[PDB]
C-alpha cells in the first residue's frame, strides 16, 4: 500500500494465500547521473521487471475460483512481467488505428489513446488502482471532450448577459476578446 | 462563479473535484461523529467532553515489518 | 387536435411554455398510443399517469408518476421534508455546535 | 472501452452487482459520476448564492485636533501638472 | 498606431499557433521581417474564418502538408468548423491552437 | 457448487438490469428494439425507402448508438459494423438497391 | 417628516422607544426571511450528507486496505459455508450410500456476484506540483490569486500555510519551538 | 475510538492579523433578496422558470422531476427501465485459468 | 528609462522602513527563539536598541529622500 | 396608546415606520426585477444549458457501466446451471 | 415484485399500529404514509381504504 | 506525432506594438489582487490618512 | 444606461421565451421521427408477434 | 457627514458576496 | 489480539490459512445480577464454549 491515508501504508498487500511479506521499494533517492534513462532503467524504480513475488501455486483448482470469484486474483496481475516498451508500443499503435476505423472525425480520439497508452506505461495490468490514479486525468478529459462534441453536433448555447460594469479592471487595461 | 457568470463548462479540474470530495467527506465525518477533531478533519475546539478518569499510556513501537537483510 | 393546441398556444404561451400541449403531442404521435397521459380529476391538483401495459417498459414501482405541478411553498413542508431526511439518515451530530461566539445574543450573527 | 478490469472508475457501483435494490431510483451506476458536481445532489441555489451579500465595516472618522500643532507638516505630490507647459510635458516629463 | 492596436486588441480576438514539427513549419524565407516561424506567435482573425482559411493564412497561400488538423487542449477540430465557435466549445478562454499531422 | 452459484448469479443480474445476448432471451424488451437487434444479429440492417431522409439518418444513429454501446473495442465484430453503418450513412439518399452495391 | 415624528413622539425617550421599536421589528421581519432561507440551505446540506452517505455504502470512503479486508472476509464465510456444507453432504452421503444426495446438497445455500474492481477516493491525485492532475498547463488569466497581506506590523509572506488538505507549517523549524511568542493568544492541547 | 477526541493541535491568532468584524457584528445579520423576489414574481405573473414543470425536455429520453419540499428544489430521474445489449457469446472465457500454460491455440 | 529609474528609486525608498522594520524583526525574532539563557539575552538587548537606533535613521532618510523626490519647482 | 402621546403610541410607531421599510424594500425589488433585470433569464439558460450537460454525462457514465457488465457476458457459462444428470434449461439462454 | 410486496405489507402493518396508537380522534397525523400506500395500490392494483 | 507530445505551450509571445499596455496590464494587476479587497480598502483609508495630515499640517 | 437596461430587459424576456419554445420544438422534432421509425419497424414483426417464452436464436444444444 | 459616507460607501458600493449554510 | 501495547489491538489474530476475522467480543458491560455464577454461564463472558471459528480443513 501506497497512500499516507491508508493505515495500512508500506505493508503488504493481504491474500488469502500465503505469501511474502517484503515489499518493492521504489527508488526514493536516487544518484544524480542515471547513465541510463530509458525505459529499461526507468521502470527498475517503480516496479520489478520479473513481476512481483506474491504469485500463488493453488493446491487445487476451487480456491482458484473463489478467489476469482470475490476479486482477489487475475493470472493477468499475479502470474506476470512488466511489458516491454516496444510491447506498450504495438499495443497503443494497435489501438490507435483501431479508434481511427472506428471514427476518424472524433475529437475524443486522441485522449482516449493517451489513457491506454498512459494505462500501458504504468502497467495496469499489474497495477490498476496505481495506474488509474495516473490516467484518471485523460479520463476527465475525454469524458470533457464527449460533451464538447455534442454541444457542437447539437447546436446548444445560452443567453449571455450584458457585460459589467467593471469587466475591467482598469480603464486603461487592455479586454482581450474571448469567444 | 466559475459556471454560470465566466462561461466554463468544465470549471472544475481534478484537483478541484479532490477537494470537494474531501469537503463532504469532511462534513460528513462531522456530523456522524459528535466532537470529531483534527487528526480525522481540520477542527480544532477547546471545550471538550472527556471520561473523567483519563488514562495515559505510550503508543506501541512501530510495527517491525520484515525487510530484505 | 393537440396539434392545433399546440399551434395556438405557441403564439399567445402559457406561463407552463405550453409544456402539457407538447407532451400530449409527443405521446399522441406514438403508433401504438400514448405511454403517458394526464389524470382526469375533480381532484384540484391532477396527476402524471403512466398505462399499464407499457409499465414493464419503465422503472416504476407505480403509474402515478406526481403531480403535474410543482409544490407550493410552505414552512411546515420543509419542516416535514427536512425532518425526514434526518429521521432516515440518523446521524448523531447535527445540531451540535462545538464552538460559538459568546454574546448575549443567542444567534451571533446569523 | 477497452480495459474493463483495469479501469474501475468507469465501472459499476458495487450496488449495481447485487442485483436487488412512485419512480425508481436507477439501478446503473458509474463511479465516473465522482467526477461531477452536481450528478447526485440538486443544482437548487446554484445561481442565487453569489447574490447574499454582506457590506463593509470601516468608518472613516478622526479627530482633527490642530490646536496641539504650531508647526506645518511635509506633503506628496500626488499627479504632474498639466495646466502648465502642457505642450511639452511628454519633452520634459523624463528630466529632474 | 495607438488607435489600431487599442481598437484591435479590445475588438478582435487572437489566437496563440504552434506547430508540432519543425518539418511541418511555413517557408518564410523570402517574405521580409520574418524570416522564421516562431510558435506562440498572437494571430487576429475574424469570426467568420474557418480551419481552412487559417491554415492557408498560416501557409501563405502554399500547398500545405499533408492530414494537417488543428487541436486546442488536445480536443481535435473538423476543418469544416468555425474557429471561434470551436475555441468556445473545446478551450473556453484558452484559444492555444496547435497545427500537427494526423497520420495515425 | 462455485460455478453454478456464480452462473445463477450472474444470469440473475443481467436480467436485473435487463440484458440481451445473441441469443434473445428477454420478454421485457420493446418489439422495436428486439426487432432491431434482431436485424444486427440475424438479418441485414438496412433504411426502408418508405423512409423520410431525417428518419432514415435517425434509424442510422440508432444502429451505432446501439451497437456501440453493444460491442466495445475489443470485439472483433465492432470495426466491421462501424463500417457497414457509416456505409449506409453515405448513401442514405439512395434506394436499397442502390445501397447494396456500396455496403457489400 | 420631523414634523410627523415630533408631532407624535415629542420627548426624547418617546424618539428613543420609537427607535428602538422600530429596529426590533426590523430585525424580527430578517429573521423570518433568514429563518426560511436557513431551512431551505440546511434541506440541501442533508441532501448532500445523504449522498455523502451513499458513496459509504458502495466504500468510496474506504481505503485500499479496508476493502481488500472486506473482500477476503466474504472469501473466508463463503469458503466456510461451502466447506461445512461439504462436510455434512458426504456424511450424509456415506450414511445413505447414494450419490444423489451429494448433488442435491449442491443447491442447499445467489443473489448476484462480488464486484470485480472498485474505486475510492484515495485512488484520486491530488497537488499543486503533483504530475498526476496536469494534462495540458492551465492558463495565467485563469489561475487564482494567493491572498496578500503587508504592513509593518505583520505579514503573510515569511511563511505559506497551505491548501485545504495539503497544510504545512507557516513558521520554519527554528522558530516552531518558539510558536508561543509569535501569538496575541494561545489555546494549548488538552492532555 | 474517534468520536468526542481531544484537541490534538494549538488554536492561535498571530500578532497584528487582521479579524475584519466589528462591534456591532453579532447584532448584525445576513439577508437575500431570493424570497422577496420569489414573492414579487408571484404576485406580477413574471417568467416562470421550467423547474416549476416536473417533464423534463432536455434529453431524448423520459426524464421526470423529482421535488424536495420546494419547486427550487429538485432533481431529474430518468423514467425509462433501459436495455443492455452484449454483442458477445457466452462461455467463451475462464479468465481464472492460466492460459499460457495450457497447449492449444487459445493458450498461444 | 528614466521612469524605470525614478520608480525603482521611489520604490526603494518606500520600502526601506518595511525592510528595517520586518526583516531585521524577524532575525531578532529568530536569536529571540533561540536564545535561553540570561548573558546573551543581556547582550542582545543592545542590539534591539541598536536596531531601534537604525530604523529611525532609516526612517529619516527615507523621509530625506522623499522629500528630494516630491520636490517640484512649479 | 392609540392616539394620544405614550410609551405604546411610540412603540406602534416605531413598528408602523419598520412596516414601512419593508414596503419601501418590496417596492425597490419590485421595479428593479420588473425593469432592471437580465441576470434571471440569462441564469435560467445557463441552467437549462447545464441540465442537458448533467444529462448527457449520466448516460454516457451508465453505457460505459453497462458496457463494462456486457464483458462478463462471455465468462457467464449458462451450462454450469446444469445440474449432474439433468437436461439444460432454456431459461437461461441457451 | 414480492420483495415490494413484502415490504408493503411490513407498511400497512405499520400504518394499522400507528394509527391504532394515536386513535381515531387524532389520525391527521399519519398522513406520512399515504404517500407510500397510495403507490402501493397502484402498483399491486390493491385498495388500503384510505 | 500526437498534440500531446507538445509540452512548451507557455512560449506565448505577442507582438511589440502591445508594450503600451504595459502600464495597463500592471494596473490591472494591481487592482485585481490589491485594490478590490480589504487590502485595497486598507490603500483607500490610507490615502485618506494622507490627507488627513496634509490639512492638520495645513492648520 | 437605464433606458438601454429596460429595452434589454424586455428584449431578453421575449428572448428566453422563443429560446425556450424553440427547444421544445427540436425535442418534438426528434421525438415525432423516433415515432415513425417505431411504426415503420413495428411492420417487420411476424404476426401473432415474438414467442417471448423461447430464445429468438437457440444457439447450443440442451442434452 | 462622516457617519453617512461610511454607510453609503460600505451598504451600497462595497458590497460582496457571502456563503450560507 | 489484546494488549494496548499492540498496534493491531482487538484484531483479529492473522494466520497462513484464510479465516473469518470477526472476533469475540468479552462481556464488557454485564448486568447487574447474573443469576447463574456457575463456571458454565461465566465462561462465556471471556471465551466461547464451541471454541473459536479459526480452525483450518487443510488441503494436504
Amino acid at each position: 500500500n501506497s497512500s499516507i491515508y491508508d493505515n495500512r501504508n508500506h505493508e503488504a498487500v493481504r491474500h488469502p494465500w500465503s505469501t511474502d511479506a517484503r515489499t518493492f521499494h521504489p527508488n526514493d533517492n536516487p544518484e544524480a547521473d542515471r547513465i541510463n534513462t530509458q525505459y529499461s532503467n526507468m521502470v527498475s524504480d517503480s516496479f520489478p521487471e520479473g513481476g512481483f513475488s506474491d504469485a500463488p501455486r493453488f493446491s487445487s483448482n476451487w480456491e482458484r475460483l473463489l478467489a476469482y470469484h470475490h476479486g482477489l486474483y487475475s493470472p493477468e496481475k499475479f502470474n506476470s512481467t512488466t511489458k516491454t516498451a516496444d510491447e506498450i508500443r504495438l499495443a497503443v499503435n494497435d489501438f490507435a488505428a483501431k479508434v481511427h476505423a472506428d471514427d476518424p472525425k472524433n475529437a475524443c480520439k486522441y485522449l482516449m489513446i493517451e489513457e491506454f497508452k498512459c494505462l500501458q506505461s504504468a502497467q495496469a495490468r499489474i497495477d490498476p488502482q496505481g495506474a488509474a490514479t495516473k490516467c484518471v486525468k485523460w479520463f476527465n478529459e475525454w469524458r470533457q471532450c464527449a460533451w464538447d462534441q455534442e454541444k457542437m453536433v447539437k447546436g446548444y448555447n445560452y443567453i449571455e448577459d450584458r457585460r459589467a460594469r467593471k469587466h475591467k479592471p482598469y480603464i486603461g487595461a487592455p479586454d482581450l476578446q474571448y469567444s | 462563479a466559475r459556471y454560470c457568470y465566466r462561461g466554463l463548462d468544465h470549471p472544475f479540474t481534478l484537483n478541484e473535484m479532490k477537494d470537494f470530495l474531501f469537503k463532504l467527506r469532511e462534513q460528513y465525518l462531522v456530523n456522524k461523529y459528535e466532537g470529531i477533531q483534527f487528526p480525522f478533519v481540520f477542527r480544532q475546539f477547546n471545550r471538550v467532553s472527556t471520561p473523567g478518569t483519563l488514562e495515559v499510556h505510550t503508543s506501541p513501537a512501530l510495527q517491525q515489518q520484515p525487510h530484505f537483510h | 387536435d393537440e396539434g392545433i393546441n399546440l399551434m395556438k398556444c405557441t403564439k399567445n404561451p402559457d406561463p407552463s411554455f405550453c409544456a402539457k400541449e407538447f407532451v400530449a403531442m409527443r405521446e399522441c404521435n406514438r403508433p401504438q398510443g400514448p405511454h403517458l397521459v394526464l389524470s382526469s380529476s375533480p381532484s384540484s391538483p391532477p396527476h402524471y399517469e403512466l398505462r399499464p401495459e407499457v409499465k414493464h417498459l419503465y422503472n416504476v414501482d407505480s403509474t402515478d408518476l406526481g403531480s403535474a405541478v410543482a409544490p407550493v411553498r410552505s414552512k411546515e413542508q420543509l419542516d416535514r421534508v427536512a425532518d425526514s431526511l434526518k429521521a432516515d439518515l440518523n446521524l448523531p451530530g447535527y445540531g451540535h455546535i462545538p464552538y460559538k461566539w459568546e454574546s448575549l445574543r443567542p444567534n451571533p450573527g446569523a | 472501452p477497452f480495459m474493463w478490469r483495469q479501469r474501475a472508475y468507469c465501472a459499476p457501483v458495487p450496488s449495481a452487482f447485487a442485483s436487488q435494490q412512485g419512480v425508481r431510483k436507477p439501478l446503473l451506476r458509474s463511479n465516473s459520476e465522482s467526477l461531477s458536481v452536481f450528478s447526485q445532489i440538486p443544482d437548487g441555489l446554484l445561481g442565487h448564492t453569489t447574490s447574499v451579500t454582506m457590506g463593509n465595516s470601516d468608518i472613516f472618522f478622526l479627530p482633527k485636533p490642530s490646536n496641539l500643532l504650531k508647526i506645518a507638516l511635509p506633503a506628496f505630490v500626488f499627479m504632474p501638472n498639466l495646466t502648465i507647459f502642457t505642450r511639452a510635458f511628454p519633452f520634459y516629463a523624463h528630466t529632474s | 498606431g495607438i488607435f489600431y492596436t487599442r481598437f484591435r486588441a479590445d475588438t478582435k480576438l487572437g489566437y496563440h499557433v504552434f506547430i508540432n514539427e519543425e518539418k511541418l513549419y511555413p517557408d518564410y524565407s523570402q517574405n521580409y521581417f520574418d524570416t522564421k516561424w516562431t510558435n506562440g506567435r498572437k494571430v487576429y482573425l475574424d469570426d467568420e474564418t474557418t480551419v481552412e482559411q487559417l491554415k492557408a493564412q498560416i501557409y501563405g497561400g502554399k500547398a500545405a502538408p499533408e492530414n494537417v488538423k488543428v487541436a486546442c487542449r488536445g480536443r481535435v477540430f473538423e476543418d469544416a468548423d468555425n474557429v471561434a465557435m470551436a475555441v468556445r466549445a473545446f478551450c473556453k478562454r484558452d484559444p492555444r491552437l496547435l497545427l500537427f499531422q494526423d497520420n495515425l | 457448487k462455485i460455478l453454478r452459484d456464480r452462473n445463477i448469479g450472474l444470469f440473475n443480474l443481467l436480467q436485473h438490469h435487463n440484458f440481451a445476448g445473441l441469443s434473445v432471451n428477454n420478454a421485457k424488451l420493446s418489439d422495436s428494439q428486439r426487432v432491431m437487434w434482431t436485424d444486427l444479429v440475424q438479418g441485414k440492417p438496412d433504411v426502408e425507402d418508405k423512409l423520410s431522409v431525417d428518419a432514415r439518418e435517425m434509424k442510422v444513429d440508432m444502429y451505432e448508438k446501439l451497437f456501440k454501446q453493444a460491442a466495445d473495442l475489443e470485439n472483433p465484430c465492432r470495426m466491421p459494423g462501424v463500417a457497414y453503418l457509416r456505409c449506409l450513412r453515405d448513401t442514405l439518399t439512395e434506394t436499397q438497391s442502390a445501397r447494396r452495391s456500396s455496403c457489400l | 417628516v420631523n414634523a410627523f415624528v415630533v408631532k407624535h413622539n415629542p420627548d426624547l425617550r418617546l424618539q428613543f422607544v420609537a427607535f428602538a421599536s422600530f429596529i426590533a421589528t426590523h430585525m424580527a421581519i430578517t429573521k423570518e426571511f433568514n429563518d426560511m432561507y436557513q431551512r431551505l440551505v440546511d434541506i440541501t446540506s442533508l441532501l448532500e450528507l445523504q449522498a455523502a452517505q451513499l458513496h459509504a455504502s458502495e466504500g468510496f470512503w474506504d481505503s485500499e486496505s479496508e476493502q481488500q479486508e472486506a473482500r477476503l472476509q466474504r472469501h473466508a464465510e463463503h469458503r466456510n459455508d461451502l466447506e461445512t456444507t461439504w462436510e455434512e453432504a458426504l456424511r450424509e452421503a456415506t450414511l445413505a450410500r447414494n450419490f444423489d444426495v451429494l448433488v442435491s446438497y449442491l443447491n442447499h445455500g445467489q443473489n448476484g456476484i462480488p464486484p470485480s474492481v472498485t474505486w475510492n477516493f484515495n485512488a484520486m491525485p491530488y497537488g499543486k506540483e503533483n504530475p498526476d492532475t496536469k494534462t495540458f498547463p492551465i492558463p495565467d488569466h485563469e489561475q487564482p490569486y494567493r491572498a496578500f497581506s503587508l504592513g509593518f506590523t505583520a505579514n503573510n509572506l515569511s511563511g505559506n500555510w497551505g491548501d485545504y488538505i495539503d497544510r504545512q507549517d507557516n513558521k520554519n523549524a527554528l522558530m516552531r519551538p518558539a510558536r508561543m511568542m509569535f501569538t496575541d493568544v494561545f489555546i494549548p492541547t488538552t492532555k | 475510538s474517534m468520536d468526542h477526541g481531544m484537541q490534538y493541535s494549538s488554536i492561535y491568532w498571530e500578532t497584528s492579523h487582521r479579524t475584519y468584524l466589528p462591534f456591532w457584528a453579532s447584532l448584525t445579520q445576513k439577508f437575500s433578496w431570493k424570497i422577496m423576489d420569489d414573492q414579487i414574481r408571484s404576485f406580477l405573473r413574471l417568467p416562470k422558470p421550467v423547474t416549476t414543470e416536473p417533464f423534463v425536455f432536455s434529453s431524448g429520453s423520459p426524464y421526470i422531476r423529482r421535488y424536495f419540499g420546494d419547486a427550487d428544489i429538485s432533481v431529474p430521474v430518468p423514467l425509462h427501465a433501459p436495455a443492455h445489449f452484449a454483442f458477445v457469446p457466452t462461455g467463451t472465457v475462464s479468465p481464472w485459468e492460466e492460459t499460457g500454460m495450457e497447449t492449444g491455440p487459445q493458450g498461444a | 528609462r528614466f521612469y524605470f529609474m525614478y520608480m525603482a528609486r521611489t520604490t526603494f525608498q518606500a520600502v526601506r522602513p518595511l525592510l528595517a522594520f520586518s526583516v531585521f524583526g524577524e532575525v531578532m525574532k529568530l536569536v529571540l527563539a533561540t536564545m535561553s539563557s540570561g548573558l546573551f539575552s543581556f547582550l542582545f538587548s543592545f542590539v534591539l536598541a541598536f536596531e531601534v537606533f537604525y530604523f529611525f535613521l532609516q526612517c529619516y532618510i527615507s523621509y530625506t529622500f522623499l522629500t528630494m523626490f516630491f520636490t517640484v519647482l512649479f | 396608546a392609540i392616539k394620544g402621546p405614550s410609551v405604546p403610541h411610540s412603540i406602534l410607531f416605531g413598528v408602523g415606520a419598520g412596516c414601512c421599510a419593508y414596503a419601501g424594500y418590496y417596492l425597490y425589488r419590485a421595479m428593479r426585477l420588473t425593469f432592471f433585470d437580465t441576470e434571471s433569464v440569462a441564469l435560467q439558460s445557463r441552467l437549462r444549458y447545464a441540465e442537458k450537460q448533467k444529462l448527457f454525462h449520466q448516460e454516457l457514465d451508465r453505457e460505459l457501466a453497462a458496457g463494462h457488465i456486457a464483458s462478463l457476458v462471455a465468462e457467464y457459462d449458462p451450462v454450469a446451471t446444469r445440474l449432474p444428470f439433468q437436461p439444460m434449461q432454456d431459461r437461461y439462454r441457451v | 415484485a414480492p420483495h415490494q410486496r413484502a415490504a408493503c405489507e411490513q407498511l400497512h402493518s405499520e400504518y394499522k399500529q400507528c394509527l391504532a396508537k394515536n386513535g381515531r380522534t387524532h389520525f391527521s397525523a399519519c398522513t406520512d404514509f399515504h404517500s407510500k400506500l397510495r403507490a402501493c395500490e397502484n402498483m399491486l392494483g390493491t385498495s388500503y381504504c384510505i | 506525432a500526437s498534440p500531446m507530445l507538445f509540452t512548451d505551450y507557455d512560449n506565448t509571445a505577442s507582438p511589440k506594438s502591445e508594450l503600451i499596455f504595459m502600464a495597463g496590464n500592471a494596473l490591472g494587476y494591481c487592482t485585481e489582487r490589491f485594490f478590490e479587497n480589504e487590502y485595497g480598502q486598507s490603500i483607500f483609508m490610507f490615502a485618506l490618512g494622507l490627507a488627513y495630515l496634509a490639512m492638520l499640517g495645513h492648520e | 444606461q437605464g433606458i438601454k437596461t429596460v429595452y434589454a430587459s424586455c428584449r431578453y424576456r421575449k428572448l428566453n421565451e422563443r429560446e425556450i419554445i424553440s427547444d421544445r420544438y427540436t425535442w418534438l422534432h426528434e421525438r415525432m421521427l423516433e415515432d415513425e421509425v417505431e411504426r415503420v419497424l413495428l411492420e417487420q414483426v411476424p404476426a401473432g408477434g415474438f414467442d417471448k417464452t423461447r430464445p429468438g436464436l437457440l444457439l447450443g444444444p440442451s442434452t | 457627514v462622516a457617519l453617512g459616507a461610511s454607510f453609503v460607501h460600505d451598504y451600497f458600493y462595497q458590497r460582496r458576496p457571502v456563503a450560507w449554510c
